[PDB]
């Protein structure tokens, strides 16, 4: 009885802040429109 | 060749958390509005407050 991901696990990397910033990452994080 | 020691280690991380460690020297207290430089909590910089 699978089920579709639409917007899931969405964090921010880390404890820093930032503002306003179209910025960039990559670490252990969820594949996207995948079925859980 | 294989004398005693319990080995020690460093502690130590780059910035990606709370700040919260050091040995606590004079500790100033802080001033604004004046672009001087702050050693600020370690992480250091001038300019205003
Ligand atoms: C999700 O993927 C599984 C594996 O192929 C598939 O069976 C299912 O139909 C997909 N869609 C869902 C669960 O909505």
């Amino acid at each position: 009885a699978y089920t579709n991901s639409f917007t899931r696990g969405v964090y921010y990397p880390d404890k820093v802040f930032r503002s306003s910033v179209l910025h960039s990452t990559q670490d252990l994080f969820l594949p996207f429109f995948s079925n859980v | 060749g294989y004398q005693p020691y319990r080995v020690v280690v460093l502690s130590f991380e780059l910035l990606h958390a709370p700040a919260t460690v050091c040995g606590p020297k004079k500790s100033t207290n802080l001033v604004k509005n004046k672009c001087v430089n702050f050693n600020f909590n370690g992480l250091t910089g001038t300019g205003v407050l």
